[PDB]
């Protein structure tokens, strides 16, 4: 049984659709565990200036009180069968998935229905939850990686809802009352923009009638006429420099406008992003890793950790690299990393393209093990691509891309495009913005 | 008198020709080089600064 034969097996992702619009998708397998969750299209992208941070507050208060479940009784029931209930709210989507055994499926769907639908949103709990969010805001401010990405989002999509932080500015969280949250839930937690996902020992028919018997009350109405609309955002090549010399290391994240969620150029780009790769000081490869930038960094101990990201929203995304290094390396990497891009832009050979193809294949297959990654893949793919792309299709797209495709795609995305650099820490050797922009083009090509 | 002026300045015609050419050439050049300077320096001349002490 070769890779191709094993790829086809790939138990399918049968997708149904309730009359309310809730597209129920499942993935049957043999393990006695399962992951059932609801992926809603609600995030900082839809939040406005006045209520920015309502999504985080609703995520906080979702598990607290749900009317029918009086409160901590929900926690009691969840821990009774050993289920682990978790929620993650990104800039676009928000999910509440229960990680539980297969037999507890009828109760798990009911619990998710209770959370997404009948939430008490008690004012006293709002007051208690208000302090927690502020504390988490300080912890995130201490998070020296999260803040640089928030800075990149702010400086790149400036003046657009995308730049808004997921948690929200530490002024809205001190003013968000029950009325704002209830409006957010009413206007965003709608059945059409929801995917009920469950992977593992899940029968698709069982998930279907459980959703019908539980999630039927959800409606697609939008009050009188108010319908939130996706507002396209603009990528503004800029730079933000929060120089704080007291910090030990320096974080710098540089990105350009990339593709959207549904765009074929995503597949080659990751391959290119695989060629540059990622490195951390505790790797062991050292001076032998095939990635040229990683080998150069390890030879001189240039950085402490550089990674390449492919943040990709609906209409536009962020393509680039975030690197953490001491004060007197920011220049060098800014010369090297850009140069690597330039090389990938200028002259790419089939050898490293094949290497990147293998790395991307391995990342896709290894990322999809366990119930929760499969459930998350289903929930995100149904909302983003409109369907779960099977791994066979991914194999086809990866087989299609070659050196010419990578070169042309990088040229269309990387060559002579204004970046969106964003720094933090003792950023002083970081080259001026015109130096970075000048590095975006090569006077030989 | 005109003959003597030519005699001590046997480049007058060509000197004024060069004057014309240089005048028009740099009437083009100054605006464009200045535009390049402002284009490159525009990052500095639009730096919104901030100060957020704890």
């Amino acid at each position: 049984a070769t890779y191709a034969q094993a790829l086809q097996s790939v138990p399918e992702t049968q997708v149904s659709q309730l009359d309310n619009g809730l597209r129920v998708a499942s993935e049957q397998s043999s393990q006695p565990t399962c992951t059932v969750g609801v992926w809603i299209d609600a995030g900082s992208r839809y939040e406005n200036e006045k209520n920015n941070g309502a999504g985080y507050f609703v995520e906080h208060l979702a598990f607290k009180g749900t009317k029918n479940r009086p409160g901590s009784a929900l926690e009691k029931e969840v821990e009774s069968m050993g289920a682990h209930l978790n929620a993650y709210s990104t800039r676009e989507h928000t999910a509440y998935y229960i990680k539980a055994l297969s037999k507890d499926l009828p109760k798990a769907v009911e619990l998710l229905a209770d959370i997404v639908q009948n939430c008490s949103l008690e004012d006293s709990q709002i007051e208690k939850e208000r302090d927690v969010i502020l504390q988490e805001l300080q912890e995130n401010d201490s998070s020296m990686r999260d803040v640089v990405f928030d800075y990149l989002h702010a400086t790149a999509f400036q003046g657009t809802p995308l730049a808004q932080s997921v948690e929200g500015p530490s002024e809205n969280v001190r003013k968000l009352s029950r009325a704002d949250l209830t409006e957010y839930v009413s206007q965003h937690y709608k059945a059409p923009r929801m995917v009920l996902a469950a992977a593992g020992g899940v029968e698709h028919r069982q998930l279907l009638d459980l959703a019908q018997k539980h999630f039927s009350s959800l409606s697609g109405t939008y009050v009188e006429d108010a319908v939130p609309a996706f507002t396209p955002c603009r990528f503004t090549g800029s730079e933000i420099r929060h120089r704080d010399d007291a910090l030990p290391l320096a974080h710098v994240a540089i990105a350009v406008e990339g593709p959207g969620w549904a765009n074929p150029d995503n597949v080659p780009l990751q391959v290119a992003n695989a060629i540059i790769g990622h490195y951390d000081s505790t790797y062991g490869g050292g001076t032998h890793m095939s990635s040229t930038l990683a080998s150069v960094a390890a030879t001189r101990k240039l950085c402490q950790s550089f990674q390449t990201f492919n943040i990709c929203y609906a209409e536009t995304g962020l393509l680039g690299a975030h690197f953490v290094c001491d004060n007197m390396s920011i220049d060098d990497m800014m010369f090297f990393l850009q140069g690597q891009w330039m090389r990938l832009c200028t002259s790419a050979t089939e050898s490293e393209v094949v290497r990147g193809k293998n790395i991307l294949r391995n990342a896709l297959v290894s990322h999809l093990d366990g119930t929760t990654p499969v459930c998350e893949d289903i929930g995100r793919s149904l909302l983003t691509y409109g369907r779960r792309i099977p791994l066979a299709e991914w194999e086809s797209r990866i087989a299609e891309v070659d050196a010419s495709v990578v070169r042309e795609v990088c040229s269309k995305y990387f060559y002579d495009q204004c970046p969106a650099v964003a720094g933090l820490g003792p950023i002083e050797q970081l080259p001026d913005y015109n130096r970075i922009r000048s590095g975006m083009f090569w006077l030989r090509f | 008198c005109t003959f003597l002026r030519w005699a001590s300045e046997p480049e007058h015609d060509h000197r004024k020709r060069m004057g014309l050419k240089m005048l028009m050439m740099m009437g083009l050049l100054l605006p464009l080089v200045y535009a390049m300077k402002r284009h490159k320096w525009s990052v500095l001349k639009s730096r919104k600064l901030a100060y957020r002490p704890p």
